[PDB]
């Protein structure tokens, strides 16, 4: 009923909510459509790889807090799954 | 002779072509871009509207509505044009100008939704449109409509049976809505009683939700580049009881295998076609499948994606 | 030394109002020399295949002080290194193996364990 470094992980969810910009999602989708942003060297920037990284952090931190019997921690968990749902909802069914 | 009464009735009877330079010579590719709107979805665009007519729900004044950013939208567009229906497609605003032009040319009405809301925003708007007059609008619901797998049980399946004289041993199909795999399996395993058939679902490694579903794991989807499959959930039209095996394909295996199909076989191929073939090749490195007849679905042609990273060398 | 010195500006030339988040980000770190790149910047530059060769020394030092360095999650740097193609280890091929050693000596990990495995199948 009291926190430890689950603190260091509740902070990381909320500040990861400056990595859910509109153009972060829209770049992910255009990668899905096969239109990644070209570099001049040849090859592409990979915006959907950044989105996979963001999902991984959020998913990991939500697991950290999943069964922590504490109100502050359960609030951060709901925010992490609201954000995961926000991303999943954009992609599910896309391109079909 | 045969004179078709409109373009929707021309679906199917797509060729089964042996792959000569890819694999050992036992991979059979069914080229579903040989279809009125040049994808496998042509079949479900037709039958889903035929079924709606047969059910009586589609009547004078009733209009069609579906959310889709993919080949289902093209399939519904040509059928509605062929049979005199009004179609509204809801879809994200990330859709290209060229894709909008193709649909408008087929007479479809387009509703573009907020890009960051992705597909759910397009799904929501379609539901709000039908809610504004449920008697005027009808939702096709490609993921749940059993008319989706019904046409593959009535057409795609039988064609594979007839063309192979029943000697198909493995059937491989990437899963978007699940209809292709479900109906084809359902015909060959049920109607013809070949329970021996090994049915293989193909999905992306970066969104492997079918494999998660059969392990009892929690469903954790992600972005992937194999356009057309990999919905990120288990659609109602996917009957998991019929899936014998699921193979995840990486983005880069699908691109290069699709490019192999074009350069080595002369078959224009999209990413989802390269992925299904890549799964056949992975199955053939197991020596238990070395002498089996493998039928693979090739859902679309690479020329539809001429603007994409599929063409980078 | 900076990323501009190694590879120049690999952005398609366009005005910032027309640039994607990674194009923008690259212009913010291109003049930042390697030794001061934040951990977040380091992971992303690896993920985005930005002269990984010359980044290894910096990665080697960030991990010695903190083997699970990362911004978005612990182990992110190892996760990024998991994405390296061995062929682009030109002159730092030696510095990489020094890193692999530090990585092959640990106790607590999870979905990271496959990344640590994937690191060891690149040569």
């Amino acid at each position: 009923l009291n926190q430890k470094q689950e603190s260091a992980i509740k902070k990381i969810d909320n500040t990861i909510k400056n990595a859910l910009k509109d153009h972060d999602i829209i770049g992910t989708l255009k990668d899905m459509d096969g239109k990644p942003v070209p570099k001049e060297n040849g090859g592409y920037w990979d915006h959907m790889q950044e989105m996979q990284n963001t999902l991984r952090g959020l998913r990991n931190h939500a697991d950290t807090l999943k069964n922590v019997n504490n109100p502050e921690a359960q609030a951060a968990y709901g925010r992490a799954t609201d954000a995961i749902n926000k991303i999943e909802s954009a992609l599910k069914g896309y391109g079909i | 002779g045969k004179i078709f009464e409109d373009n929707s009735l021309t679906i199917g009877h797509t060729p089964l072509v042996r792959l000569n330079r890819i694999g050992n010579g036992r991979i059979l590719a069914k080229v579903e871009s040989r279809n009125p709107s040049f994808s496998v979805k042509c079949r479900i665009g037709a039958n889903m509207i035929w079924d709606a007519e047969k059910r009586g729900v589609l009547k004078p004044g009733v209009e069609l509505v579906e959310p889709t950013s993919g080949n289902t939208g093209i399939a519904l567009a040509y059928v509605a044009a062929a049979r005199g229906y009004k179609l509204t497609l809801t879809m994200p605003e990330t859709m290209s100008i060229e894709r909008r032009k193709l649909l408008k040319a087929l007479g479809a009405n387009l509703v573009l939704t907020e890009g960051a809301k992705g597909m759910k925003g397009a799904i929501q708007k379609a539901e709000e449109i039908v809610a504004s007059n449920p008697e005027k609008y009808l939702l096709l619901q490609q993921f749940s409509n059993p008319a989706n797998p019904e046409i593959h049980e009535k057409t795609t399946g039988p064609e594979i049976w007839e063309d192979t004289d029943g000697q198909v041993d493995v059937f491989i199909a990437g899963v978007g809505t699940g209809g292709t795999l479900t109906g084809v399996s359902r015909y060959i395993k049920g109607t013809k009683g070949k329970t021996d058939l090994i049915s293989v679902a193909v999905e992306p490694t970066d969104s492997p939700v079918i494999a998660q579903a059969l392990a009892g794991e929690e469903i954790k989807p992600g972005p992937h580049k194999i356009q057309g499959i990999g919905a990120g959930f288990i659609p109602a039209n996917l009957d998991l009881k019929l899936v014998d095996k699921v193979i995840g394909i990486t983005n880069e295996e699908a691109i290069s295998t699709a490019r192999r199909l074009m350069e080595e076989e002369g078959i224009l191929a999209g990413i989802s076609s390269g992925a299904a073939v890549a799964a056949a090749l992975k199955l053939q490195e197991d020596e238990s499948f070395t002498n089996k007849n493998i039928v693979v679905i090739l859902p679309s042609s690479g020329e539809r994606y001429l603007s994409t990273a599929l063409f980078a060398d | 030394i900076t990323l501009r010195k190694l590879i120049g500006n690999i952005n398609m030339t366009k005005e910032p109002e027309q640039q994607s988040p990674l194009e923008l980000w690259f212009e913010r770190i291109i003049d930042v020399p390697l030794e001061k790149l934040t951990v977040e910047d380091l992971c992303r530059a690896i993920r985005q295949n930005l002269c990984i060769d010359q980044l290894m020394p910096r990665v080697l030092e960030v991990l010695t002080k903190e083997p699970l360095a990362g911004e978005y999650y612990d182990g992110e740097l190892i996760a990024a290194l998991s994405t390296i193609k061995g062929e682009d280890l030109k002159d730092q091929k030696s510095t990489f193996t020094q890193i692999r050693q530090l990585i092959n000596q640990l106790e607590p990990s999870d979905i990271n364990d496959d990344l640590r495995k994937d690191i060891l199948k690149i040569n």
